[PDB]
RNA sequence: GAAACUGCGAAUGGCUCAUUAAAUCAGUUAUGGUUCCUUUGGUCGCCUACUUGGAUAACUGUGGUAAUUCUAGAGCUAAUACAUGCCGACGGCGCUGACUCCCUUUGUGUGGGAUGCGUGCAUUUAUCAGAUCAAAACCAACCCGGUCGGCGGCUUUGGUGACUCUAGAUAACCUCGGGCCGAUCGCAGCCCUCCGUGGCGGCGACGACCCAUUCGAACGUCUGCCCUAUCAACUUUCGAUGGUAGUCGCCGUGCCUACCAUGGUGACCACGGGUGACGGGGAAUCAGGGUUCGAUUCCGGAGAGGGAGCCUGAGAAACGGCUACCACAUCCAAGGAAGGCAGCAGGCGCGCAAAUUACCCACUC
RNA sequence: CCCGCCCCUUGCCUCUCGGCGCCGGCCCGAAGCGUUUACUUUGAAAAAAUUAGAGUGUUCAAAGCAGGCCCGAGCCGCCUGGAUACCGCAGCUAGGAAUAAUGGAAUAGGACCGCGGUUCUAUUUUGUUGG
């Protein structure tokens, strides 16, 4: 927070700006930095920890430049060993009329994680939609993140 | 070489410009008329949602 | 020719996919403009559905902005201090958008100045006297102090800015295209980032 | 095949509600670029020798067009393809004859001949609402008119009555439920009926509900309805058949007890 | 009215199936990531203007080369080609305030004010605004209902599920030879404190800037594939996967470059190899379930002897355009020059195997 | 086998903004949804030709999309068709709750304006603007 700089450039949003107007603090006062968000719309909530916590990236819906708009589906972890994005599967049932039965199949896919979310576990359930283009193979951003199946991550007392 | 017929293309030229600029007037002076119509049936609408409420105070 | 295609490249697995279609007009590279600072040379670039594209090359003149109390004129780009995304650019004095370079700083003052009444880092006094008082000192009877009483505290003007002045030179970011646009831009640096890329340019040169 | 546009559009490519046959040669008119869709447009030429029947080849058409005895939306055209579509005015004024192109409960463009006073005007939906520059507004419709200045209170999937000797509307109807509609587009196609109610999801593709005076209940999307007049009162003149949609049973005992086929 | 300059088309069609196994293609979705000739509808005033500047063809005349839709020299003359640039009606706006007037010296409360600069849209940058929620108690500056220290009563664009949207304000940037704002053409009428001028009206034609529309174009989403393991591990600084910044491009994007991380994929068959594999709409057989075929009239794609590069244009990496290499083949006075039938006919060759060097724009476009 | 009743009945509230009521006061539709899916049922959306198939006497048929009527011409005309079905998947929509997966408080938190302790924040009102 008080460090958010590695790079060999600064790092700041957009549309924000620095005045220099009236001196009288005392001590300490305003971080000379209101925060930027905005709504996604379409029933999804921003996060309290978004508006709260202090990091830069662009590539998530809820501070940086990308919109949500088309397609919207699930998947589930299966692996985060990358940095700002996970992998994720989505297993699925492929029918043969030949037959009458069925067969398993999955692909596999990756997928954008903002840093708001640092709660993520591997095998918790994820959302996610359609966006405009991030990099080669990542396609999507995360909407929210939820854990509603069996064999939770903590001991039943909630 | 100027002869009547070029002048007359350059009076109809500018008599076109004229016509033009009148009508850009006429359409913002039914325009404002009617855009002043509405601010007071909207005025009269709060009034009323006004009215509502203090009654709902009342009890 | 050079060219700005997506149908060579492996895709996830490693594969390869084989030849398919043959070179196509609107994926086109065109090399870089790999501009500098010298007298101004512009070729105009005919690109797809029209509408010209003009690409700078050797710009000396880039309109900045100091945009804390809101005025922009136009000033000489002198020379370039900090790339961010190369070293070797500045080496050869390559000027691309983000980069941080030096301008002559004259306008600003003369604007500061008149609209707030008072000089900035000054040699001496003894200049000023003369010539540049017949501004600072003013005949009005009636408005000498009128104006100039709501002009007072609003111009505190921070350290780090103050003695640059005294050098000629200021630190600015341009945030233009060059290449595309035709023109350099920007604006000034202020606050944190000022206090960034100083640190930069000292660890890296010296 | 292409490097950049195309300029043909054969017969079997066409669309089936021009009702063209296949023992003509293998073209068929396309329809030149204009303000409707070519699945929307009936062509000039195809009203007039394969519905009419004035003309018997292209090249009467344009010996016809050039003496300027066409009209449409109360202009003048002179070329053999004009995209006219649903809800525009044909005008001949040498026979004193006025048409409108309107569907049928099949799903075509009529013939429903009208008198001349209500062939001067048109039902209009409007689509976007678009400010301009200085603080002005716009309209878009679907026969691609931008009328400046509308009344601030008309919004999109609303229809507007415009005088097209002056353009300027004079009145317009206002999108609500009860309203007597018209389907110009998907598999429900030339059914009236009344609103009845309405669905929304966010999102795209919201549906409409439709309610006929035959108690028959069907739906169809959002942005194939179009508005005709207030409850049970269109504000046009209606066609025979009158959005009742028969089933084929009903149909076959109509023609065996007028029976008729002969005059 | 031949010829010639100018505008437009020649990127459509026609033909072939060689390439091509998540590629092509089909259904479904997305431009809030973009471009768009044309049509249709809007956009159309901050010693020259009674009309500006100077050359080219056809044409006239003289030539060269074995030869080409080759080409030189001389003498003319045009524009909606080419290059220039007014006027009208600016009585436009904000911030400076020479000053001047009243009451509180000033400050501050006032009313007018000469004199300056910028003040259409488009272009690039910076900054600001983009409003209303739920109540009271005193003090400081204050409106009105009204009075010579105090009570009650107000508050201001559009749109989407969602944008750093639309429109607005401020400070600037300006492309010239390289934004716009008509020096163009044809039909038929008028009016003059009045006698051919000063004025103006109708109907067209063409051109141009921007917005919308139409025809699309281009990328991207989800799902769907024949044979093979005597193909089981594959991919990476010759970028493989991701992060950060930049270049480029119509735009999104490792597309490319710098710096940094070490990932990505696979027994749910990757990777590799094979295909007498273009894909689909479909076709033959068939009780039910299937099997086999799809070069081929509709739609999509790819290619014009094999490769690569490029000009023009809104649109082409074009072959009825061009340049080069390679494989062919033609003419020649041996100096040079010219070519690409998987267009319709036709010939040779190949094979078990396949038509007329016909007639015609009347139909359909 | 559509309303309700035993405890439940399309589980709830909370309400507030824009209609319906009845005599300020009161009642009930729309708004969040019932832990998640498969399955099944209804809608939407699906190029033509082909195929199935309705109509029509091609001299019958293969086809084709036409055609049929009364008047000497003296009507300057009349009438009518160019249906309907199907379209693996996957995606979109609404109803059902049996069947097959998945779900909860056992180192407790579910219920009620139950209170305390602690911290942050919202910008409305005392006409307006500031402390």
């Amino acid at each position: 927070m008080a460090d958010i700089q590695t790079e060999r450039a600064y790092q700041k949003q957009p549309t924000i700006f620095q005045n220099k107007k009236r001196v009288l603090l005392g001590e300490t006062g305003k971080e000379k930095l209101p925060r930027y968000y905005k709504n996604i719309g379409l029933g999804f909530k921003t996060p309290k920890e978004a508006i709260e916590g202090t990091y830069i990236d662009k590539k998530c819906p809820f501070t940086g430049n990308v919109s949500i708009r088309g397609r919207i589906l699930s998947g589930v972890v299966t692996k985060m060993k990358m940095q700002r994005t996970i992998v994720i599967r989505r297993d699925y049932l492929h029918y043969i009329r030949k037959y009458n039965r069925f067969e398993k199949r999955h692909k596999n896919m990756s997928v954008h994680l903002s840093p708001c979310f640092r709660d993520v576990q591997i095998g918790d359930i994820v959302t996610v939609g359609e966006c405009r283009p991030l990099s080669k193979t990542v396609r999507f951003n995360v909407l929210k993140v939820t854990k509603a199946a069996g064999t939770k991550k903590q001991f039943q007392k909630f | 070489l100027v002869t009547p017929r070029v002048l007359q293309h350059k009076r109809r030229r500018i008599a076109l410009k004229k016509q033009r600029t009148k009508k850009n007037k006429e359409e913002a002076a039914e325009y404002a008329k009617l855009l002043a119509k509405r601010m007071k049936e909207a005025k009269e609408k709060r009034q009323e949602q006004i009215a509502k409420r203090r009654r709902l105070s009342s009890l | 020719g050079i060219s700005r295609d997506n149908w060579h490249k492996r895709r996830k697995t490693g594969g390869k996919r084989k030849p398919y279609h043959k070179k196509r007009k609107y994926e086109l590279g065109r090399p870089a403009a790999n501009t500098k600072i010298g007298p101004r040379r512009i070729h105009t670039v005919g690109v797809r559905g029209g509408n010209k594209k003009y690409r700078a090359l050797r710009l000396d003149v880039g309109n900045f902005s100091w945009g804390s109390e809101c005025c922009t004129r136009k000033t000489r780009i002198i020379d370039v201090v900090y790339n961010a995304s190369n070293n070797e650019l500045v080496r050869t004095k390559t000027l691309v958008k983000n980069c941080i370079v030096l301008i002559d700083s004259t306008p600003y003052r003369q604007w500061y100045e008149s609209h707030y009444a008072l000089p900035l880092g000054r040699k001496k006094g003894a200049k000023l006297t003369p010539e540049e008082e017949e501004i600072l000192n003013k005949k009005r009877s009636k408005k000498i102090q009128k104006k100039y009483d709501e002009r007072k505290k609003n111009a505190k003007i921070s350290s780090l800015l103050e003695e640059q002045f005294q050098q000629g030179k200021l630190l600015a970011c341009i945030a233009s295209r060059p290449g595309q646009c035709g023109r350099a831009d920007g604006y000034v640096l202020e606050g944190k980032e000022l206090e960034f890329y100083l640190r930069k340019i000292k660890a890296r040169k010296g | 095949m292409a490097r950049g546009p195309k300029k043909h559009l054969k017969r079997v490519a066409a669309p089936k509600h021009w009702m063209l046959d296949k023992l003509t040669s293998v073209f068929a008119p396309r329809p030149s670029t204009g303000p409707h869709k070519l699945r929307e447009c009936l062509p000039l030429i195809i009203f007039l020798r394969n519905k009419l029947k004035y003309a018997l080849t292209g090249d009467e058409v344009k010996k016809i067009c050039m003496q300027r005895f066409i009209k449409i939306d109360g202009k003048v055209r002179a070329d053999i393809t004009y995209p006219a579509g649903f809800m525009d005015v044909i005008s001949i004024d040498k026979t004193g004859e006025n048409f409108r192109l309107i569907y049928d409960t099949k799903g075509r463009f009529a013939v429903h001949r009208i008198t001349p006073e209500e062939a001067k005007y048109k039902l209009c939906k409007v689509r976007k609402i678009f400010v301009g520059t200085k603080g002005i507004p716009h309209l878009v419709t679907h026969d691609a008119r931008t009328i400046r200045y509308p009344d601030p209170l008309i919004k999109m999937n609303d229809t507007i009555q415009i005088d097209l000797e002056t353009g300027k509307i004079t009145d317009f109807i206002k999108f609500d439920t009860g309203n007597l509609c018209m389907v110009t587009g998907g598999a429900n196609l030339g059914r009236i009926g009344v609103i009845t109610n309405r669905e929304r999801h966010p999102g795209s593709f919201d549906v409409v509900h439709v309610k006929d005076a035959n108690g028959n209940s069907f739906a169809t999307r959002l942005s194939n309805i179009f508005v005709i007049g207030k409850g049970n009162k269109p504000w046009i003149s209606l066609p025979r058949g009158k959005g009742i949609r028969l089933t084929i049973a009903e149909e076959r005992d109509k023609r065996l007890a007028a029976k008729q086929s002969s005059g």
